[PDB]
Parts: C-alpha cells; sequence; structure tokens
C-alpha cells in the first residue's frame, strides 16, 4: 500500500492502525504455538489399542 | 445458544442498573451443542455392550 492509502487508511479495515504510518510496514508475522502434547504407542490409526500419556502444554512466541 | 449462556453467572442481585448477566463463554450462534433426546434410562452401553478397552462409531 502506497504512502496515501497508508495514512488515509484507504487499505483493508483490518490492518493495524499502526501501520497508517508511511515508515511502519503493513506485515503479517504468524506463528504456530502448540498447546497440548499427546504421545501414544501406535503410528496409524492409534485408536483402541495403545498406552498413551498426554498432557495440557503451554509455550511462549 | 446454549453453550453461549450455559457459562452464565446468576447472581440474584445487580449492583447499578446493569440487569444483565456476564459469560466467561460467549462464541456464537455457530456452537450448536447437541441434546440427545430418547435416553429414556438406558445407557449407550446397554445394547452395545462395550468393555473399557474398545470403541464404538458415529453416524450422525
Amino acid at each position: 500500500y502506497t504512502d496515501y492509502e497508508k495514512a488515509s487508511g484507504s487499505f483493508d479495515k483490518a490492518i493495524k492502525t499502526e501501520a497508517r504510518d508511511p515508515l511502519v510496514a503493513a506485515y503479517p508475522i504468524v506463528g504456530v504455538g502448540m498447546e497440548k502434547l499427546i504421545i501414544s504407542t501406535n503410528e496409524h490409526a492409534s485408536t483402541d489399542q495403545g498406552k498413551t500419556v498426554s498432557r495440557a502444554t503451554t509455550n511462549s512466541k | 445458544t446454549e453453550s453461549n449462556t450455559a457459562g452464565v453467572s446468576v447472581n440474584v442481585g445487580y449492583q447499578n442498573g446493569f440487569t444483565a448477566n456476564v459469560t466467561t463463554n460467549y462464541s456464537h450462534t455457530t456452537d450448536n451443542s447437541t441434546a440427545v433426546q430418547d435416553s429414556n434410562g438406558e445407557s449407550w452401553n446397554t445394547g452395545l455392550s462395550i468393555n473399557k478397552g474398545e470403541s464404538a462409531y458415529i453416524n450422525a
């Protein structure tokens, strides 16, 4: 988006207000976080058979 | 809207005219929460005979 579309806001309305400044680059930074570790004893269609242990997990960017 | 108003806090008293409930879970009308109907006295196990190792399979 050009300087004018950034300053006036004539871009997608979901773009953050901070990116309106013609110096701040409109930019998505996507990262994948994990919130449960499940470890099972089977590799293909692991239902009904294995002995598994899982716990809810946190993470940090 | 049943999971939306499930996490309601009843709180029979209101403070300052805000006569409205607050919820820790307000999702949408895109969270249909099914309710089985017949379930007279019989479990799902009755007529299935499942014992702690094997699984049933869902059609819907």
